[PDB]
């Protein structure tokens, strides 16, 4: 077989964690800094 | 008896409790720093006044650490799948509640520093909203404890 | 779950609230009725204290004159806009830059046309708008040919991008400067329209009509102004914007115009332009076309303020408040001329 | 036997390496010279 | 003069708190022999013989509440002296 | 009704409900006394720190909540993560456990934990001194502690909310508005009581009646509540709480449902009746009334649901205190003979500073603001209209 | 388009490969190895159950955080020139956190019925166990997503209300109705979740 | 176009402002040319600074 | 007897049936509230007259709930595969129809609020458009019902 | 003699026959709104004269409704793979044809409604275009019928 | 007795704890250097007042180094699966925590460098923020040393 | 990687050397390092073609 039950379990769990991680990574990676200072 | 895959999932939970939550805190701190810059030049006397958001980010980190230690002491070789998935669920939930709270505090802290830079009376108001951010993290932590028994 | 509304505030929530608060500072009809009864300039300042504009004349203006009033109003303008700019991230920053390009072009052409007359060399600074100030505002006094003007503007002033390949001339007389003005404004409108349509979302929907109207307004103005002058017709055809609703007849009917009758016969084809031109009948007692155009402009900006997450609430806002300044000035002018005959020529807002 | 293990191993390692090289090369290809002095000026 | 009280009063409060809590810990570890409810940790691995070892080692562990507190006994006395220097 | 005399004592009580720890109570009280005793000196002084100014403005609240924190921690029996053991435990004596067929099972127990089933027939005993201390090392303390906090928080919230809502009748009679009391507060109170006083009586009933020997077959309260909410009536799988459940439960739910139409529909008809008797947009009147009524119903459900922050903060405090004890200065227990207290010096210095910087200052502030939020929203959105103006005196400045 | 190109590429490639393998299996007469039964049975229900437990508060807290920040930025931005609206607009954040309260109570309800077993083959685990696991996982997903979208909606409407209230101070009383109509769906999800998980009897 | 040359120097102490009184930074520059046309044309640039 | 995995399809059918309808209702109400809040500044004296699209948006949530209640009630631990597939089909149909109705109602109410602010006479016309959105969602309901009682 | 999972495809057909079609209708109406209000600001009398694209979108929805009802009525527990595949095909075809027709009708309606506010004689020509976009949906119905009777 | 692939997870941790940690440092020293580039001009004598973020980045790199080395030092051929999962979890957690800390330190350093350039008294306060970011680094290390033995 | 480096550096340097001849010789030095990088990429492969 191309898969075994434990493999499917681990794959689904890792996929969930990976989706959550890439969401967080997108949000942090869009951060930008200011250009000039006041006064 | 139990499969050998069983030890995997539970351990992974611990990692989440020290990745996701931590990451949220990180964002928060960074954003707050930018705010301080925009406020430092014009109203220099209130630099230490704005110590309040950054600590309120670090607390999220603290929460993660707590749960991590717990899931480093309940781990044993002979773990059934039931325990493993309980622990994975706890780790996932606490990490994500930390992340969401971190994003909220970061944005609110930027807005708070910028608002106080032009209106002292806004100070108290910002603090109020900040509380509603931090408490969210605690909610995640709650189920972690509920998942160390059932 | 609309396309553009989820992520707007994350970095543009504070400034939006600040500008929306500042939009309450426009004076309604009641304040204008109140202010039209002033007996002297000191009376005007006393009333101005009670409104949102209060406390910008605590100086030693014992011989108060309209010059100080205008200067303080413009100072409030530039300080407010600069503070708004200095707290913005990259997209909003390009937006506000695009706004100030207009005043930059205006100042450059004001200075070149001033120094075209050798009688003035360095006393032209106070007249230029402080908003449109770039590092090389004084290089204009070294340009004998427009190529040298390009070489001065090229390095840091981004206006190069608007005329880098649109001007090819070696002699700098007093006629071509109008061509410079028209071409630079044309490129500015085109680039701004392209940027707006790229930005996408509700900003495009809520700002396309304004730019379209501005394009048609400038087209009609340049057509009417060039009736009885040395400007050739093909060059005029080479000067219209291409972002309005007059695209076909702009290049197929306006260029074939020679008196006001044909311009009327082209403007009456559309409903809104027909109405606008009929209202401005050019009678001795009726307002000129410019006043009706300003009325429509203010109407469009006022209508544009009914969408929550639209960037142009900044751009629109600035334009609107600028008009307000003009209004106040006119009132004070009557108080300087000691007659209230034409004091009602103001154009109300909100 | 153990076909599933070796297959998943090869597949995920290969995907990781390919995605890494693709994204980094995309970053390198898109980079800004400057269009600032050397490049901006003409004539 | 040297070590003005402005940057040392917190030191005095901390020293007072330390000495009081250390005396409390030593007393409840020695007299009450630190009943296991108030103390998990101990010092051995083979305790299959009898109770003499547990109480003996509990006394040895409580004895360690000495220099601990004594350390402050002094540090507080030094910090008060620095406070006095005006 | 000025809410000062209520809040002035219900704020330290609530802070104590979410600050169940005694040593930290002593620390906060010492802080408060330090600030208070220098009243004359500080007021006759030039200060600059704004934190110091706000804390000196709130010295009264700080002192009161420190004093209450001391007591609530004492009944918590959690002083610095340990239990103040008065040594009145009555749980396990050896020949009693051997009487219950249990001898030399620790041999296999060297690697397992061996929960004991309760009630061998010779043990029990509550504790007058708050919470029995033995829980502080029991590895299953979390379950009973959480159950206790759940029931604690819900019960206190319901009673405090009843106190909040019961005051509006005073003002209604005071302003002489009969239409707003007969067909006003009465349906509100009957609805709230019939819904939630039922939960209170049921939970006390489960606490008091079901003995240990009936552990199996014992019911779940939330399942019963959901069952009556959905009107489902399974004949098996859960046993009735007490005789005559069906009639009483059905009657309470139907009267609760029949309470809504009064406030929803009746009063504007009467207003229109008197207006017509005279001869006022009647549609607007029923619109506003109906908005108010649906807002009350949904809001009261939300407020009753929002009371769990008490449990949340209490649990966070418990866990944080345990970890702060058991991670850093737990290492102080060691084998050294001469150089041990030396290390303990720095270890406790670090521990004290860290608890100062993690719990005494910032999380306490979060708890205090939560108490404030509870004192505002779920309290004063029942009777406090909040629409007026204070004085702007002509005192010179 | 700055980096979402990667996401679109992954999505399209994944679905194209899925179609290709599906048709390849179908025309090859090799459908007997596409046993959905094997996947659904040999995966222990505990993984589904704990995924549901986690999600039921994951999504609720995410929605609550989204709502609080989207309303907070606007309220504080408007308060800089209108301090009178600072305290008045607490109700939006109250409604935003109400969804988190609902999520956590749902987690408490679902968390019960978690009795471990010792079966190892599907016949031993049995229909009741499989139904319980699937049903409670589905209920968790439902409550999570419903609370998430309720939170986003109430955050948006609260932002609009707060922005508008700074202008004319007699407008707040005519915009909470949309807020309540938003909270309705957040409650609807909770009650449907209860209706789903009513009859779980795992053991 | 490089036909002239420039070299700069600066004073570490900040320099008072006649108008505002500020201790704003200032610096000195020396420029060398080759002819009179440069001496003429360069003042237009120099007076802008 | 039926196979062991019968209830999965019915459960997921009910879950999707509620979830997608809630998505649609949330979008519709958010957009309608945006329009109302934008419009209130100019002509506040018409606010009651313009909340109609929100009331119509709630009906999508009602449809989702009724299908969810029926479909959960019919469920049992030992249904046949035919029934569970009917369940899944009905759930998907009602959910997607509700989402489409929400999209339509949101955009139409958004345009209509400003349109009515411009000219009162538009109002009745707007109402007609609203009906031709609402009935669309309604149609979906009835189809699902025939699938659920089959 | 027949598997039961053969029923699956059939029910899926029903869903499509009401899902994708429904989506098309929604989109059409939305687009019409962004024209209709935009037209009423100057020439209110024309409002009743610009409702036609919306009724045509209604007919587009009705097509999907009738085909879905027929498909659902045909369903039964003991269906061979033949009839199930036929149902799936008919549903998919009608649903997506209706979607395309609705998309075209929406763009056409917006453009024409905006245009007619200036040149009244456009009117009749506009309606010609509309019918040429309605018959599209009609053709979907035809093929579905041929699959249901067979 | 134990499969050979058991080695997998273990040494992947021995890689990851290094890898991601380095990435964090590559953001801490880089963007801070870009900020110091602007700082150098207006006041070239504050390089010692701006060398903080780079030392922070080096510190986090050392943290990654020590966890990676310690985990690698516990390698053997007959490693149990349990130990392998433990090492992978520890390594991944410390690596990602280091990455987040590096991001935060870099952003705050770039802000505060020029903030101090314009405004001298910011400098001391700037250090405060950096310390809190550094705390996150500590926390990652803790978990690994809690997962090395237990 | 070598191709990327060579392309970018060559563009920037060639556009730069258009104005100042002295930079020209310096340009080659940078390019030399780019070549060296490519050389490493060959060398490893060589050993893996015999081991």
């Amino acid at each position: 077989g191309f898969f075994s039950p434990g493999i499917w379990m681990g794959l689904l769990t890792t996929l969930f964690m990976l989706f959550i991680f890439t969401y967080g990574l997108h949000m942090i990676l869009s951060l930008k800094t200011m250009d000039r200072f006041d006064d | 008896n139990n499969p050998e895959y069983s030890s995997f999932f539970g351990v992974m939970g611990a990692s989440s409790a020290m990745v996701f939550s931590a990451m949220g805190a990180a964002y928060g701190t960074a954003k707050s720093g930018t705010g301080i810059a925009a406020m430092s030049v014009m109203r220099p006397e209130l630099i230490m006044k704005s110590i309040i958001p950054v600590v309120m980010a670090g607390i999220i980190a603290i929460y993660g650490l707590v749960v991590a230690v717990l899931i480093a002491n309940s781990l044993t070789d002979g773990i059934t799948l039931y325990r493993s998935f309980l622990q994975l669920g706890a780790g996932l939930s606490v990490g994500l509640s930390g992340l969401a709270a971190g994003f909220a505090i970061g944005i609110v802290g930027d807005a708070g520093v910028r608002g106080t830079a032009q209106q002292p009376r806004l100070f108290v108001g910002m603090i109020l909203i900040l509380i509603f951010a931090e408490v969210l993290g605690l909610y995640g932590l709650i189920v972690a404890l509920i998942l160390s028994t059932k | 779950s609309f396309f553009p509304e989820l992520y707007f505030n994350v970095d543009n929530g504070y400034l939006e609230g600040l500008v929306r608060g500042l939009k309450a500072g426009v004076l309604s009809q009641a304040d204008y009725l109140n202010l039209v009864q002033c007996e002297t300039l000191e009376d005007l300042k006393l009333h101005l204290q009670s409104t949102d504009y209060g406390n910008f004349l605590a100086n030693e203006a014992s011989p108060l004159t309209v010059s100080v009033i205008d200067d303080k109003l413009k100072e409030k303008m530039v300080v407010e806009f600069r503070h708004m700019r200095n707290h913005a991230y990259e997209p909003l920053a390009s937006f506000l830059d695009f706004i100030t390009y207009s005043y930059m072009i205006d100042n450059v052409i004001l200075l070149i046309t001033g120094t075209l007359h050798q009688r003035s060399i360095a006393e032209l600074v106070p007249k230029c708008h402080p908003l449109g100030s770039f590092e090389q505002m004084e290089a204009v006094n070294i340009a004998q040919t427009p190529a040298e003007l390009y070489n001065a503007i090229l390095v840091d002033t981004p206006l190069a991008a608007f005329f880098q390949d649109c001007i090819s001339e070696q002699d700098l007389d007093e006629m071509n400067i109008e061509i410079i003005r028209n071409t630079l404004y044309k490129a500015y409108l085109e680039s701004f329209y392209k940027f707006c349509t790229l930005l996408g979302g509700t900003t495009a929907d809520a700002m396309c009509p304004i730019l379209e109207f501005e394009a048609d307004r400038r087209a009609f103005i340049i057509t009417i102004n060039s009736f009885g002058t040395e400007l050739s017709k093909e060059d005029r055809a080479k000067l219209f914007p291409h972002c309005g609703r007059l695209y076909p007849e702009g290049l197929a009917q306006l260029a074939r115009a020679d008196d006001y009758e044909q311009v009327k016969n082209v403007a009456d084809y559309y409903p809104e332009y027909k109405l606008l031109f009929e209202g401005a009948g050019s009678n001795p007692g009726d307002k000129t076309l410019e006043d009706r155009f300003f009325e429509h402009e203010v109407k469009l900006n006022k209508l544009a303020f009914l969408n929550q997450f639209h960037f142009g609430v900044f751009y629109a806002f600035v334009k609107l408040k600028e008009q307000e300044c003009r209004n106040i000035v006119w009132i004070a002018e009557c108080i300087a001329q000691r007659h209230r005959a034409k004091i009602d020529n103001y154009i109300p807002i909100f | 036997l153990e076909y599933s293990v070796v297959f998943n191993l090869v597949l995920w390692i290969m995907i990781g390496l390919a995605l890494a090289v693709i994204i980094t090369s995309y970053n390198i290809w898109n980079m800004d010279p400057g269009y600032d002095s050397i490049i901006y000026r003409m004539t | 003069l040297c070590c003005g009280p402005k940057l040392a009063a917190c030191g005095i409060v901390l020293s007072a708190w330390g000495v009081i809590m250390l005396i409390m810990l030593g007393i409840f570890f020695n007299v009450h022999s630190a009943v296991l409810i108030e103390d998990v940790p101990f010092t051995e691995k083979d305790f299959e013989n009898g109770p003499q070892n547990i109480y003996n080692l509990y006394e040895q562990v409580s004895y360690n509440c000495f220099i601990a507190a004594g350390l402050y006994l002094l540090l507080g006395g030094f910090s008060f002296c620095q406070v006095r220097l005006n | 009704i000025n809410p000062a005399p209520y809040t002035v004592i219900t704020f330290p009580f609530l802070f104590a409900v979410m600050f169940g720890d005694f040593g930290h109570g002593i620390l906060m009280t010492l802080f408060a006394v330090w600030m208070v005793l220098r009243e004359s000196r500080i007021l006759s002084q030039k200060h600059e720190n704004e934190m110091f100014s706000m804390v000196f403005s709130g010295r009264y609240i700080i002192l009161l909540m420190g004093l209450f924190s001391i007591y609530t921690g004492l009944i918590y029996n959690d002083c610095f993560s340990k239990s103040l053991n008065i040594f009145g435990s009555s749980w396990s004596v050896r020949p009693m456990f051997t009487q219950g067929n249990w001898t030399e099972e620790t041999l296999l127990g060297s690697s397992v934990l061996q929960l004991n089933p309760a009630i061998p027939g010779v043990f029990g005993g509550p504790y007058p001194f708050g919470i029995d201390p033995i829980w502080n090392i029991a590895t299953n303390k979390l379950t009973f502690l959480n159950s206790f906090k759940m029931k604690m928080s819900v019960i206190l919230g319901i009673i405090h909310m009843l106190f909040g809502v019961s005051l509006s009748l005073f003002n209604h009679i005071y302003f002489k508005k009969p239409l707003n009391i007969y067909f006003g507060f009465i349906p509100e109170i009957i609805f709230m009581s019939s819904l939630f006083g039922y939960l209170v009586i049921l939970i006390f009933y489960k606490w008091t009646a079901y003995d240990a020997h009936s552990s199996r077959n014992a019911p779940s309260l939330l399942i019963h509540f959901i069952n009556m909410f959905l009107f489902s009536y399974p004949e098996s799988g859960n046993a009735m709480l007490y005789s005559g459940q069906k009639g009483i439960q059905c009657f309470l739910i139907v009267v609760a449902m029949l309470c809504v139409p009064w406030m929803l529909l009746f009063k504007p008809l009467i207003l229109r009746h008197q207006y017509l008797r005279k001869k006022f947009d009647f549609g607007d009147t029923m619109v506003h009334q109906a908005i108010h009524t649906i807002e009350y119903c949904l809001g009261c459900i939300s407020n009753t649901a929002s009371y769990l922050r008490l449990w949340a903060l209490s649990l966070a405090h418990a866990q944080l205190s345990e970890v702060l004890w058991t991670m850093v200065i737990h290492i102080g227990l060691h084998v050294r003979s001469l150089a041990g207290g030396l290390g303990l010096f720095f270890i406790f210095a670090a521990f004290a500073t860290l608890t100062v910087a993690i719990l005494l200052i910032m999380e306490g502030l979060s708890a205090f603001l939560h108490a404030l939020r509870l004192h505002w929203v779920e309290f004063q959105n029942k009777f406090y209209t909040g629409t007026g103006f204070k004085f702007l005196p002509f005192s010179f400045e | 388009t700055g980096l979402e190109l990667l996401y679109l590429g992954i999505f399209v490639a994944f679905w194209a490969c899925m179609v290709v393998v599906g048709i390849c299996y179908t025309i090859f007469d090799l459908g007997f190895r596409f046993d959905v039964a094997w996947f659904l049975t040999e995966t222990s229900p505990f993984m589904w159950s704990n995924l549901g437990i986690g999600l039921a508060i994951s999504l609720s807290v995410v929605g609550a955080a989204w709502g609080i920040y989207i309303t907070g930025s606007s309220i504080i931005g408007g308060g800089v020139k209108a301090p009178r609206i600072k305290t008045k607009n607490l109700v939006s954040i109250i409604f935003c956190e109400a969804v988190a309260i609902y999520g956590i109570i749902m987690a408490i309800v679902i968390s019960n019925m978690a009795e471990p077993f010792s079966a190892t083959e599907p016949k031993a685990i049995g229909h009741r166990n499989y139904h319980a696991g699937y049903s409670m996982f589905g209920a968790g997903l439902t409550v999570g997503l419903s609370n998430l979208f309720c939170g986003v909606c109430v955050g948006i409407v609260g932002s609009g209300a707060a922005l508008a209230d700074a202008q004319n101070p007699s407008l707040f009383v005519k915009i909470l109705i949309v807020e309540i109509f938003g909270s309705a769906i957040g409650l609807f999800g909770v009650i449907v979740a209860i209706l789903q998980t009513s009859r779980v009897k795992m053991g | 176009r490089g036909n002239v040359f420039l070299r700069q120097a600066e004073i570490e102490n900040p320099l008072e402002d006649p108008v505002t009184g500020d201790y704003v930074h200032k610096s000195v520059f020396i420029i060398f040319f080759q002819g009179d046309q440069l001496k003429n044309r360069v003042k237009k640039i120099c007076e802008g600074f």
